[PDB]
RNA sequence: UUCCCGGGCCUUGUAC
RNA sequence: CGUCGUCAGCUCGUGCCGUGAGGUGUUGGGUUAAGUCCCGCAACGAGCGCAACCCCCGCCGUUAGUUGCCAGCGGUUCGGCCGGGCACUCUAACGGGACUGCCCGCGAAAGCGGGAGGAAGGAGGGGACGACGUCUGGUCAGCAUGGCCCUUACGGCCUG
């Protein structure tokens, strides 16, 4: 409910720092999305098919969302800082503001900007998220 | 087999008598591939067997089998270099196969000229409780259960 | 009453020889018999991979040849004249007899 | 597969049963196949260099 | 009136023509006993018959060619299950679970180069 | 290792014979001698022209022989009396009226067998072995040729002992049948005995 | 899968 | 060309760790015939590998019926023998079909157990296919070639 993209699945190790390889991945899935929508797929018999269905099955699970940045991200925004350590070290190292939702167990000084709340009960992300998109919306 | 469990081929069950056990019989009796020779044995030793005796011999074939069948068998085991028979035991599917293969064995073992004759007499006298496959069957009973001091090697 | 042989290494070529053959028959008048397939002839040569030993290597290459059969019936003297002129593929080998 | 042995092979050997075949490449004696007048190791050469029509590797 | 069945095993092929009839069955205009004469194995191909409480509705014509005899049999039972089956579909409700609508596809092993027979390996020793 | 003719692997498909012909057993071994002897000839004359592949037709009885050249300049000459005597030769050698035509390989870096005698010129030009493979590989690999690959065998800058060099980029599959690899062999002469190139170039697929 | 033979991978002591 | 061995392994690009040699990837849990696949994991991929693409066998269909075949017709000196017909077997070419595809249940997933429809059911059965390399492996007597050696002889021709 925005055009902002998102990582919910797994964190792949280098989204960051090695962003032009997962470009790279991103670019195969979209080859893939156009092939399957082509006319042009009456070649490569049922199981080569079944292996390329195999193949964009996990790259559209994975890599879902992330297809939408087009370069290098303006800012980042993470519920757990200490969950998501690998994330937060990518975004520091590539001058990249850091936004959290931290709790108690959490490092303040590895957060530019940070929310001291909940990563648990999801009544408490729902309200944070929900008021943080639709300042989003809001300003657009 | 290390990861399989070797299932069980399915024997197609005899025309004559609708029976997996005969099929299992014939097939043993079974030698160069030649079916029809065997079976041939076979019916000439079951008529041989109800001329002889009044009743069906398909009951005293299978009197015989579960007469002829074993429940403790010795087997080897290597420690230290040394021999344990210890004894265990046996699976129907076991029973049925060292069964039968006693059976033929014994049947071919007979000093009478023909086979089916042979066969018949061995038929016959496994379902009283003499002859060689009986006699054998005893022999590693009695091998068995005399070294249940070994029992602790459960293997 | 003309029967029509094609002799051949490659099927393609030989199909497409039959194609081309029957079609021109068709179009000049009467009709034809059709594409007879024959059983194919098959030579086999076993030989060892090895220059000097291992008798156990025995690679395997195999030469076919593939047959076919027109049979045109009514013959007609343009058809006949059409046959003998067009040019066939490579490949391909033809044989006439009544 | 001495060179007088080659061009001794090409003379009608004044009997018939002298006759007999060489490879017409190598000149081995050994393993010549007459429909092809090779040996075998030139023709396996000339089969994988594709310079056999029709002739293809056998599998079945 | 033409009830048709294939039949096909081990290199074994056949043609079945099933008719109303007394139940008389003839191969290659001979009677099945004295063309199957001594095969204990015969009676093996009718049993698709049995099993459907016909063998006194259907006299059938066989003409069955190549393979061995066993193969014969096996090729004419196959035969048999397809022609019933052309006979009325609802048969297949009954004959399926038995097994005589499958048709067995194990043929000869290719001998290999190497072994003596397309598995045995020639015998060596004193290692 | 012993790995097979990758071009003895695809006859069937990708790629095709090169001599397109039917003979019977009464004349396929006259066919095969004498085609064999007019391919001898033309490599051993042609050599100079950047010879690639010598295809062999026969339709009735008469021969048409194609030439792949690198540069047609060569074998044609100054107003097409070179290929006549040529013409001629073949003519003397077989009397059935050959008919000899030339065709010119586009972009030839994308030949297997070019780059393998270019390679086996290398050497017997006493280059340094390893500079001229990877010079050899980037080449081809800058005109398309999704892959390359290229091997020599022994006996490198006249030393004691053979040893294999080798070198490749791209993707190289010779397991797969639907791939179009072009094979090329050279072998070169020099005054420490022989050596051998191989060359193979991917491509694309289907 | 205890043992006989032949392999693969992961673990530990003394030399290049 | 053989063998390790049709064993499953051998590497690279970018990014991360360490001052550096280097490491990660390629380890751990599970599962496969497999570095096959899933999850976890600072790694994401890629190349040679495996698998697939190719051939044969197994079911069905469309073109094609002579030297192949003979179900329903008419004769037959009763043998497809003739007249006759491509229904069936076959013969070849092109395709369809098998994909854990559907259902029940068990698992976080790869998957597992059991069913149904099917000729075939969980790499359907074989073939062709041999990775980086090891073995100073084999072959100068298939062939090609470096260096030595002989050239009234170690060359060549006949009989035994
Ligand atoms: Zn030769």
């Amino acid at each position: 409910r925005a055009g902002m993209p998102y990582v919910n699945q797994r964190w792949l190790g280098g989204m960051l720092t090695n962003f032009k390889t997962i470009s790279q991945r991103v670019h195969r899935l979209e080859e893939l999305e156009a092939l399957f929508a082509s006319p042009e797929i009456e070649e490569r018999p049922k199981k080569e098919q079944v292996r390329l269905k195999h193949e964009l099955e996990r790259l559209q699970k994975y890599l879902s969302g992330f297809r939408l940045l087009k370069r290098l991200p303006d800012a980042i925004f993470v519920v757990d800082p200490t969950k998501e350590a690998i994330a937060v070290r990518e975004a520091r190292k590539l001058f990249i503001p850091v936004i959290a939702l931290a709790d108690t167990d959490s490092d303040p000084d590895l957060v530019d900007y940070i929310i001291p709340g909940n990563d648990d009960a999801i009544r408490s992300i729902q309200l944070i998220l929900s008021r943080a998109v639709d300042l989003i919306i809001q300003a657009r | 087999a290390r990861r399989r469990r070797a299932e069980v081929r399915q024997l197609q069950p005899d025309l004559v008598y609708g029976d997996v056990l005969v099929t299992a019989f014939i097939n043993k009796i079974m030698r160069d591939g030649k079916k029809n020779l065997a079976a041939r044995i076979f019916y000439d030793a079951c008529k041989i067997i109800q001329e002889k005796t009044g009743q069906e011999p398909l009951k005293v074939f299978k009197q015989a089998v579960e007469n002829v069948k074993p429940r403790m068998e010795v087997r080897s085991r290597r420690v230290g270099g040394a021999n344990y028979q210890v004894p265990m035991e046996v699976s129907p599917r076991r029973q049925q196969s060292l069964a039968l293969r006693w059976l033929v064995q014994a049947a071919n073992q007979r000093p009478e000229r023909r086979a089916a004759v042979r066969i018949a007499h061995e038929l016959m006298d496994a379902a009283e409780g003499k002859g060689g496959a009986v006699k054998k069957k005893e022999d590693v009973e009695r091998m068995a259960e005399a070294n249940r001091a070994y029992a602790h090697y459960r293997w | 009453k003309i029967r029509i042989k094609l002799r051949g290494f490659d099927h393609k070529t030989l199909d497409a020889s039959a194609q081309k053959i029957v079609e021109a028959a068709r179009r000049s008048g009467a009709q034809v018999s059709g594409p007879i397939p024959l059983p194919t002839r098959v030579r086999r040569f076993t030989v060892i991979r090895g220059p000097f030993k291992h008798k156990d290597s025995r690679e395997h290459f195999e030469l076919r040849t593939h047959n076919r059969l027109v049979d045109i019936i009514n013959p007609n003297r343009k058809t006949i004249e059409q046959l003998m002129t067009l040019d066939l593929p490579t490949g391909v080998e033809i044989e006439i007899k009544t | 597969a001495r060179k007088a042995l080659i061009e001794k092979a090409k003379r009608t050997p004044k009997f018939k049963v002298r006759a007999y075949t060489r490879c017409v490449r190598c000149g081995r004696a050994r393993s010549v196949y007459r429909f092809f007048g090779l040996c075998r190791i030139c023709l396996r050469e000339l089969a994988h260099k594709g310079q056999l029509p029709g002739v293809r590797k056998a599998s079945w | 009136e033409q009830y048709y069945g294939t039949g096909r095993r081990k290199e074994a092929v056949a043609r079945v023509f099933l008719r109303p009839g007394n139940g008389k069955v003839t191969v290659n205009g001979q009677d099945f006993n004295e063309y199957f004469q001594g095969l204990v194995r015969a009676v093996a191909a009718l049993e698709p018959l049995r099993a459907v409480d016909a063998l006194g509705h259907f006299d059938a014509y066989i003409t069955v060619r190549g393979g061995g005899k066993s193969g014969q049999i096996d090729a004419i039972k196959l035969g048999i299950a397809r022609a019933l089956v052309q006979y009325n579909p609802d048969y297949r409700a009954k004959l399926k679970p038995l097994g005589f609508l499958t048709r067995d596809a194990r043929v000869v092993e290719r001998k290999k180069y190497g072994k003596h027979k397309a598995r045995r390996a020639p015998q060596y020793s004193k290692r | 290792g012993n790995k097979i003719h990758p071009i003895g692997f695809r006859l069937g498909i990708t790629r095709d014979w090169e001599s397109r012909w039917y003979a019977g057993k009464k004349q396929y071994r006259h066919l095969l001698l004498e085609d064999q002897r007019i391919r001898g000839l033309l490599e051993k004359e042609l050599y100079s022209a950047g010879l690639a592949r010598v295809d062999i037709e026969r339709a009735a009885d008469n021969v048409a022989v194609t030439v792949h050249v690198a540069k047609p300049g060569v074998v044609i000459g100054r107003g097409g009396e070179r290929i006549r005597v040529l013409r001629e030769e073949l003519a003397k050698l077989t009397g059935k009226n050959v008919a000899l035509n030339v065709q010119e390989v586009q972009n030839p870096n994308l030949s297997a067998p070019l780059v393998a005698q270019r390679v086996a010129e290398q050497i017997e030009r006493r280059f340094a072995v390893r500079r001229a493979i990877k010079q050899a590989v980037q080449r081809v690999m800058e005109s398309g040729a999704k892959g390359a690959k290229v091997i020599v065998s022994g006996r490198i800058g006249g030393a004691e002992q053979a040893r294999t060099e080798w070198a490749a980029q791209g993707r190289v599959p010779l397991h797969t049948l639907r791939a179009n690899i072009d094979y090329g062999f050279a072998l070169a002469r020099t005054t420490y005995g022989v050596l051998g190139v191989k060359a193979y170039i991917f491509l694309g697929e289907v």
